């Protein structure tokens, strides 16, 4: 949690938006994944959202689905993903790191134990993609006991009752998926700062989201397509990532 | 909140992404409304009776029990239109889709029976139906795929993950999330996020309701036990629901034990898996130690759902139902036995339930017992499979 | 002499070698006795209801008749145990064999449906069943052959003559001639020497009796016409018998026209063959100019009997029934149409009857007419056949 | 008819039994069939029973079935069979010639026309294998109008009523298929003389049938097996036929 508060307060003083790329841990293998992540941060990522591979990602589109299959081809498991997060944190102490998890991997060895393991490796937030606010109480409580922000998606089909619960239960940031209005209500209910998600794959959409009142943007799959296209040349992959991220970050300024 | 409880004890729930909440809530309100609407009930009854062929027979099997004190009736869901019980709840769910003004149906299927049921209901009721099925399962179910398509349904193979039922299940939820405004997701078993475990029960409960009426008529008392196979749990919750408050009547669900529970190659999560959260529910599942979801193995293709409906998990937890397993070779033996002594060829899914009844009888041949097995489907579809095995062994 | 008349006008009779006379006379006396025995009737009714699944539904097909003034019901013999109407009379004939104290059954089959019916009835009732079938037909009916054998029946291929149904028919009569003392010959259609055209009618007439009850209940009056396919004549005489004295109700039998009557490759002897004497009866037959008996051709394997029951020949001669033909392509079109608009896959035999009803409707779409088609069987068995054709044409 | 009366009266004066072989016309082809028939008469056949090939001989065992298939392989039709009978009669004016017919071939072009054609070519009798006495009236009447003997089978499951009808309706000979008793009743009802049929395939059965009171014996398929075995050598076939027939005929003396 704290790292988000620090980050947004810093971006607000520079009147800048956050740019937050998503990638699957371990895709296309551990060593190359560590390097992609380092590159996204060197290029200007303000925070990261990191996928843990799960067999049945019923909430992901094809790009991400393929990212998981590459990660599983590499033998990656959640216990390896947590070694990777510990390493990434020991390299970059302030960048907030978010996980995008499926509920079974959080529930598996005990929900409080999952959030205790997050806290020990230095994760700041977790979005459980298949737990709606209705089912979230044990997840949010355990998250809070271990100082981890539980993130919720605020869907376009959201109504008032939902906006109030997402504002009350969420911390760190609200994952936003009448744009200008949703934002105004979230602000009115003092929700965690909104990141516009989905669809974000060019600079002009980053500027647009900040203009609308969001605190920033998250690019849910564009980084992943860059990986997929460049599998044959790891050096060209890093180059285009860096290029893509510097341009999106520039747009948030 | 919801109008009905989404939990059976600790199991069940609505573990789906936030964007599908409104779809579920909508379905539950439509359902609660339908259940109090005499007109809806009369239209459902009319299609069950005049199109599907309800009530089905309750057949007494005297040659198989000869020389024992077991009397065995078989509930003949194999004589329903389409050859399985799946047809009952597709009709109910299609009528609900219409009630909500939807004009498309999304379905998932594994062995293809629920796919064929959904494509027949949608042909009859004028809905445009697309069906997801694992590529590996399309590959081994060509006759089923072609029936679906003769009936006008679009069949979409699913190549992600294991290319089997669970992957079709995810794709179907993916699609609904973006189309629930004009499409209904016609889930094929008593599992998945609330309200589906409730809806499917309530649209299969005529099974048990008819069995009670017909066993009282022919024997003047209730059964000692009713026995059904459990893949996701629909045929069995449909046979057990009207008996749950009849405390003397035993409820026994049978999961496929595959090559043997000890081998690990089975499909029996209720008794041999571990609770997890997947497919929108908390329930027992086939999963690795680290929580990846795995496939269920059985000689029968239709007992492949790798978890089980929450209401089964709950009735096992409080001891009102008992769940057992039967292996491939026991199921195959029961399949042969029914064909040769009663002239009925059962689905190999239902042959698991029969094999357990046969073990109850043979293990204790002087115990007096009145048993009803739900014969969930006919086994015309399994003859090639049985032929090949019988051929690989002589 | 005989207790009952063996002729329908000039057709029918007992043209068998002298040595089989006593077998026929015996069967006729047993039958006349059974028909007056309340106990026999009650046991037949019990097996039809509780084992076979009678009464079958009468289903109204509203999507197919849209925009015309034709209302069409389909009599659902496809939902009987075994998937065709053949099951009705096998039960009756097996019970008669028992009544005469016989313990073996001899049957003939072409497409394999009557073979499967006879092997299921004999498994249920404890009779030892052997089945003759043309080698060429065994070859193309492996699934049917294997079901017969899972059910305990001995299947004997017949390689003499054309190796098709008529040759199986002769072999079966040969065998019975030497074994009628402990074996009953379970003929599969309303044809052959008296008493079989009478017995088979009387054991299929619940078809028409149920249809009358159910159409009066749902429409309050009798049909304008009842329509059925005619291969040997059993499903159709079973639908027409209880209507023969209802003069307003039209009876239309449909024979397969194959590639077209003009081609000669058809199976329509009633209207396009010549009276001859074979298979124990005088009736219209497919035969050469010099009197050799020939095969009937149809895309449907079950309309292959190369003659027709004598009672059809007689009801055509005096104008109470009308007989027409439908070609392969018309039958295939009706098969596709029912699947996609009603969600029922019909046997291709019954698709001939449907195609004629569809022509009655389409040719005169503002004529008001209430038509019932007998859907004699389900068409799961025909999917490969339809697949291949559809594949050979795109 | 007359030729039978003449023959049996002649055999009775020599206190001898008839021996009557059966063959399929045209098996294995026309020319070889004409020669087999000539050989059976030269060897001592007292009368002949001749099969016309029909597609569905539901009253014949396998040996005969195969004989038909060979005849049809040769292209033989009933109109060819009748040319053959005319030729055979122009060679042998006194030997009674019986046909074994299926009803459809008699009914085909009109039953009276079939018997008029028999009469014109010189046939003496016809056994219709699938017309029982119950159905025989039009067959027997037409047969009688053209002076052809209608022959009936007297089955082992025969009862009194049947023995009386076979005795009244049959002429020429009765085809017999309590041996001593059946014969006595047939004689008592003045039936046509009895030929024992079926099973007859060695000399001692010929002597036995005569001993029992029959007028003779017919060998229903043994000649046919000799053909079948010798198809590769027409000269060996004639030789064994002659041998077989001379021995059976000798036994009847
Ligand atoms: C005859 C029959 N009996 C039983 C079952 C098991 O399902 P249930 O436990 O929901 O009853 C099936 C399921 N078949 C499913 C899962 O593969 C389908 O998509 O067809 C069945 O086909
Ligand atoms: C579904 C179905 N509908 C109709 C028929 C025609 O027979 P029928 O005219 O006697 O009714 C058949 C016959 N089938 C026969 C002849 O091949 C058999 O031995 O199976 C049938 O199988
Ligand atoms: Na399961
Ligand atoms: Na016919």
């Amino acid at each position: 949690m704290e790292r988000y508060e620090n980050l947004f307060a810093q971006l607000n003083d520079r009147r800048e938006g956050a740019f937050v790329p998503f990638v699957t841990l371990g895709d296309p293998g551990i060593e190359q994944s560590l390097k992609i992540i380092d590159t996204l941060i060197d290029a200007g990522a303000d925070a990261l959202e990191l996928g843990v591979p799960f067999s049945d990602p019923l909430a992901d589109g094809p790009t991400i689905q393929n990212a998981n299959l590459r990660a599983f081809a590499a033998g990656v498991t959640p216990a390896q993903c947590f070694e990777m997060l510990a390493l990434i944190r020991e390299k970059h102490p302030t960048i907030p790191i978010g996980l995008l998890m499926y509920a079974n991997l959080v529930f598996n060895n005990g929900i409080d134990a999952f959030y205790a393991r997050c806290e020990q490796v230095g994760v700041d937030s977790v979005l459980v993609a298949d737990v709606p606010v209705e089912e979230s109480a044990p997840f949010r409580q355990a998250a809070l006991r271990h100082n981890i922000a539980p993130i919720f998606i605020c869907p376009p089909n959201a109504d008032d009752d939902l906006l109030r619960q997402v504002a009350s239960y969420g911390r760190g940031y609200t994952y936003l998926l009448p744009l200008h209005h949703l934002i105004e209500k979230l602000k009115e209910y003092h929700a965690a700062p909104a990141l516009q998600g989905f669809g974000i794959s060019s600079p002009e959409q980053v500027s647009a989201a900040v203009r609308a009142g969001a605190a920033g943007a998250i690019s849910g799959s564009a980084i992943v397509k860059i990986i997929e296209k460049n599998l044959a040349s790891p050096k060209q992959m890093l180059a285009e990532l860096r290029s893509f991220v510097s341009a999106m970050k520039a747009a948030s300024r | 909140t919801t109008l009905l409880n989404p939990y059976f004890g600790e199991f069940g729930g609505m573990y789906v992404p936030q964007i599908l909440m409104p779809a579920l809530n909508q379905l539950e309100e439509a359902f609660v409304s339908a259940q109090k609407d005499p007109e809806f009930q009369a239209q459902f009854a009319d299609l069950l009776k005049n199109y599907a062929g309800r009530p089905t027979a309750l057949t007494k099997c005297q040659n198989i029990t000869a020389g024992t004190r077991t009397t065995l009736y078989l509930k003949r869901e194999d004589l329903l239109h389409g050859g399985a019980h799946k047809t009952n709840q597709v009709l109910g769910q299609a009528l609900l889709a219409k009630r909500m003004g939807k004009s498309e149906i999304i379905a998932e299927t594994g062995a293809g029976q629920h796919g064929v049921a959904s494509a027949l209901a949608s042909a009859l009721l004028g809905l445009k139906c697309r069906i997801y099925m694992g590529a590996k399962d399309v590959e081994r179910q060509s006759p089923n795929v072609f029936r679906m398509r003769l009936m006008g349904a679009e069949v979409i193979p699913v190549h992600s993950g294991s290319a089997t039922l669970k992957d079709a299940c995810n794709e179907a939820l993916r699609d609904w999330s973006g189309s629930y405004e004009t499409a209904h997701y016609m889930l094929g078993t008593a599992a998945g996020p609330h309200p589906y475990p409730t809806i499917v029960r309530e649209f299969q409960r005529m099974i048990g309701e008819e069995t009670k009426a017909q066993i009282l008529d022919k024997e003047g008392r209730l059964p000692d036990a009713v026995i059904a196979c459990v893949g996701g749990g629909s045929n069995a919750i449909g046979m057990f629901a009207d008996f749950i408050n009849d405390t003397s009547v035993g409820l026994i669900g049978v999961e496929p034990g595959g090559h043997g529970i000890e081998t690990g190659e089975h499909g029996a999560p209720l008794k041999h898996g571990r609770v997890g959260i997947y497919f929108g529910m908390k329930a027992p599942m086939m999963q690795t130690a680290d929580g990846q979801i795995e496939e269920s193995y059985s000689i029968s293709a239709g007992l492949d759902f790798p978890s089980v409906g929450p209401q089964h998990a709950y009735l096992n937890s409080i001891g009102r139902a008992d769940y057992v397993s039967i292996t491939d070779d026991e199921a195959l033996e029961a399949f042969k036995t029914l064909c040769r002594h009663e002239g009925i060829i059962p689905a190999l899914e239902s042959s698991h339930a029969l094999a357990h009844a046969l073990k109850m009888m043979r293990e204790q041949p002087e115990k007096e017992q009145l048993l009803v097995v739900n014969l969930s489907g006919r086994g015309d579809k399994d003859i090639f499979t049985v032929h090949d095995i019988l051929k690989a062994r002589g």
